[PDB]
């Protein structure tokens, strides 16, 4: 819309003044969090006075496989959506590769779900439109997927933006990011828990997850983490309890945590659901609430 | 015990090698300093099992701990090693290492596992990374914060589980003792494409998914691929202790 | 524990008889070196167990790695295996090429491992070229510490009148006899034959070894460093981190 | 004239001569330990079976860590003792290296060295030690005019004797590489050493004769007789340099023994006697007249080892 269209351009006249990011230009404001294979830093970038975040991702990979990661994320250069975070670089230096972003100071839904104990239906459906809109973003104009849906990759700003972070956008990353540790929770499909075969469908499958878990503030699913990677292939998925929430939210988790992705729902019929069409509706004052 | 630790006069450090931290320093000599400040009280235990566990290691294919260093923090004082990692040596700078070399360090690598084992140590973290190679030649074990007594590449399905009696073995050290053999042999890293972390975590644990011994360089010998795909077994109740892992080694090394 | 059931050790080709013992190449978590102290019936048996708490102190590179001791059916001492030959083969019996690189060098790395035994109160008691080995033909691993030869012993040990005949000092001497064998690549005493005559000439001061044998190629540090080691008083000789520190600032000033 | 041999000695070295023309060249698979005879300061003694010939030997094994040609020179330098056959030194059959060992195979001795016999003894009589000095005294004679060779070794242990009554000289420096291989060596207990040598002089056969006479006063009290209760190598040779020399009690031993001793401990070695004076001293010329039964009381009052 037209507040959307002035933020972009605003973030684009912003990103200009940008260019080469190097080790020395940057100062650390304060730790933000750390994962399975990355650690994410709040940044003051001197030579364009920006404010970023800084994601640190240890790796001793070989320079051909080095060199290919860091043009395989140029593309984010293209990824410029009011529901995706923007990308200012990314570069290696002795074993580790960083990358810089759009800093959100409302943080990740996972840091924010455990202030609010449990995010309310309302709030849920304007986080719900902003997904299924990112999703298709990056499905249609870059024809990717996302492989990593879960509040921890859900941020959230004062100015009551929500958009996505840490999706798949370079490949080799990707198969350089399985040499990792064993992880604490899950939020795969099943059939991408199985074998090979999978889709976006299963980015359908990790926001509906993601839901039920910002709903109850609770991890829905249930223990080790291969006990979690069996109950989600065996056991039927979990849903919200019935008196709280309503049946158009109900609904829409259901046929977004069934199992098989092809009775599971698609990004378009998701976009002309009961629940969808009723929150955009709603005028609700996220950026209050958040801040 | 308390004769191994280290005033910080005594000791300078130098350049920081990477990361707790490792710094190259000095303490009669080149030393390897890891910093691992005030300790909770479980990491003093932790710290009290590292050095323990390193206390109780006197041999030539592990990493000779010297001392330790209460002050400003916990750290653990080491040989300083020349050279580099195995998995550096393999998956970063390429190096050319004959066939006749990949089993001597094969063999010293279960050298040392064995030590560790008659001693009822289970190194419980062997990678490729954890392994060096001092002046090219001598194979130098390391990285025992998490050996006790008695990443998911080089973790047997019983530990990625969770559930089985006991899941840290012997037996556990052996599988990762396999995947070393799989890069040694293959000069890659298992499961090279596989893009989702715990669809391998769940396919590994499960037995969907194993290491491709297709990949297995055509010079390695028919017992060597046999002595890997048994390291690598599922069931970790028919896997090879490494007496027997030394002897097959031992055995294929008497005629060329 | 460090005691190891000779049930586990396999004894193969015997070494040598050395003045402690005889060592056997061994069998026990891969190669070792196992050395069968002379007597077989135990007195006492504590004083080796009291000397094998001595080796159990040190944890050094420039030290010779103590795996283990053995009670029954005799005392034994388990050390790692060192591949390659002695100092002493080295210099006076194969005749190896060295650089003045490389003498300084292991005379770096055996003042090295010294001053680390010293700063753990360990005198050696028998530094000689026979017990440095070139390990790989790269590191010098010391051995034979806290368990001599005439030529590397001091004034005041071949008196034994002295209070407390064996220092730190009488093995900056013993060192010092090393120093002259890497300068000189041969032996205190080359052409005196009679043995009883080195040991009363040097217990008096009336003999020492010979400076002018030292080769050019020697930087004067070195002598210098090298005749303070070799003094007769043991007061005025220096100790291991004077010592360890003249050669590491000297390399440094290459 | 003293170099000169009778009946019974020359039928005894032409005897030895014919055995050792029999036994060639000498290896370590042809040979077989039968027990060990001791051992010093660097080498060891077995009494061995040389299985082609079948011959008992005596073989001395020395460690040595020297230059391979330095250890072809000893084994060459060795050779000379095929020409030192006399009944007063002990024979040699051959000197060969093996397992960086320098064995040396010799004459078998039954009744070993003077220093075992005094250990049984207690003390050796002054009619033994007259044969005993006259041994000495023709041993170096011998290797003096014949080869021109110095012994630098005369003590108990070095002289050897057998059942039939011989008595011999062994290990003396007859390789001047063996004897500067052998000076890296460990400190001793005691000193046979002429305080001259203990200094410096150039070597001499006086120095032997000063060893002789140091042994001679050993064996006939039956204690060392340098130092004072112990003491340690140094200050025993401190005692040589400087402490006037022993000298055998008043009482029991004859005026001839004792005169003769003191020649011998003379520590100037201008003023020591030679080895023409003592050949025609008192001592030497009433013991050499005298009939003794040595064999006999070597076997029956002593014993054979
Ligand atoms: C459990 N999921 S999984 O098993 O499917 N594995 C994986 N899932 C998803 C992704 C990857 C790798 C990856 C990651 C992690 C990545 C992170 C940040 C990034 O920058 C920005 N991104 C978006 C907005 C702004 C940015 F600055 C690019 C990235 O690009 C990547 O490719 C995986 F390995
Ligand atoms: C304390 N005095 S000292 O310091 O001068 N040292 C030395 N003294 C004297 C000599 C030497 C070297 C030597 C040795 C030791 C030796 C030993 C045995 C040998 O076999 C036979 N011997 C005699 C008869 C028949 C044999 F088969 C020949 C030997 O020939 C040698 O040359 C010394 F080192
Ligand atoms: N750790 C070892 N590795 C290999 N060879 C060894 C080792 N220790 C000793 N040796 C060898 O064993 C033999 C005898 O050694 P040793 O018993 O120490 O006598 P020595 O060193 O010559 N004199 P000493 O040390 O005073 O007893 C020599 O050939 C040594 O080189
Ligand atoms: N040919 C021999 N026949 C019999 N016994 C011998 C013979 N040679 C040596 N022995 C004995 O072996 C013992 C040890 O010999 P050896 O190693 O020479 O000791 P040592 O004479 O005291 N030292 P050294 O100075 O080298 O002569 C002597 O005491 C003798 O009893
Ligand atoms: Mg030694
Ligand atoms: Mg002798």
């Amino acid at each position: 819309d037209e507040q959307q269209r002035k933020r972009l351009e605003a973030f684009l006249t912003q990103k200009q003044k940008v260019g080469e990011l190097k080790d020395d230009d940057f100062e650390k404001i304060s730790e933000l969090g750390a994962g399975n294979g990355g650690v994410v830093f709040k940044v003051s970038h001197k030579p364009s006075g920006l404010v970023m975040a800084r994601k640190l991702i240890h790796l001793e990979i070989k320079p051909a496989i080095r060199n290919q990661i860091i043009r395989e994320l140029q593309v984010l250069h293209e990824c410029n959506s009011p529901y995706i975070v923007g990308f200012y670089g990314a570069f290696y230096s002795d074993g580790e590769i960083s990358i810089c972003m759009e800093h959100m100071d409302g943080g990740s839904l996972d840091q924010v779900l455990k202030k609010a104990g449990r995010i309310p239906e309302q709030i849920l459906g304007k986080v719900s439109i902003a997904v299924i809109k990112g999703l298709t973003y990056l499905r249609e104009k870059h024809k990717i997927m996302h492989r990593d849906v879960k509040p921890s990759n859900i941020l959230v700003n004062s100015r009551g933006e929500i958009k996505l972070c840490d999706f798949g956008v370079s490949g080799q990353l990707i198969d350089a990011m399985a040499n990792a540790f064993v992880g604490t929770r899950s939020y795969m499909s099943p059939e991408r828990l199985q074998g090979t075969h999978y889709s976006v469908q299963s980015d359908i499958w990790s926001m509906g997850l993601s839901l039920v878990e910002m709903a109850v503030g609770r991890y829905p699913i249930g223990m080790a983490i291969f006990e979690l990677l069996d109950y989600i292939v065996n056991e039927p998925p979990p849903k919200l309890p019935s008196g709280v929430f309503s049946l158009e939210f109900q609904d829409f988790v259901n046929k977004c945590l069934i199992k098989n992705p092809a009775e599971r729902a698609d990004l378009k019929q998701l976009m002309v659901h009961a629940f969808i069409k009723r929150s955009d509706a709603e005028e609700v004052d996220f950026a209050g609430w958040l801040c | 015990g308390d004769d191994w630790e280290v005033p910080p006069s005594e000791v300078q450090l130098l350049k920081r090698i990477g990361t707790g931290t490792v710094f190259r320093g000095r303490w009669h000599g080149d030393v390897a300093v890891k910093v691992l400040s005030q300790p909770t009280a479980e990491q003093a235990q932790a710290f009290k099992n590292e050095m323990q566990v390193l206390r109780k290691t006197r041999h030539v294919n592990i990493l000779l701990f010297m001392g330790f260093m209460t002050r400003p923090g916990f750290a653990i004082i080491t040989q300083w090693c020349e050279g580099s990692s195995l998995y550096h040596h393999l998956h970063v700078a390429d190096t050319r290492f004959d066939m006749v070399q990949l089993i001597d360090v094969a063999r010293q690598t279960a050298q040392g596992m064995d030590y560790l084992h008659a001693k009822n140590i289970i190194h419980r973290d062997l990678k490729s990374n954890n392994i060096f190679l001092h002046e090219g030649l001598t194979v130098k074990i390391g990285d025992f914060g998490l050996a006790t007594v008695k990443s998911v590449l080089w973790m047997a399905a019983e530990v990625i589980r969770m559930q089985d009696p006991n899941p840290y073995s012997f037996q556990s050290d052996v599988y990762a003792y396999g995947v070393v053999l799989y890069e040694l042999m293959t000069g890659s890293l298992p499961y090279s494409h596989i893009g989702c972390r715990d669809q391998i975590i769940f396919m590994v644990g499960r037995g969907y998914l194993s290491p491709d011994l297709s990949k297995i360089s055509s010079n390695c010998p028919k017992a060597m691929r046999r002595l890997l795909s048994d390291c690598l077994k599922f069931q970790r109740e028919e896997r090879p202790l490494f007496p027997q892992i030394l002897a097959t080694i031992e055995l294929l090394q008497r005629s060329l």
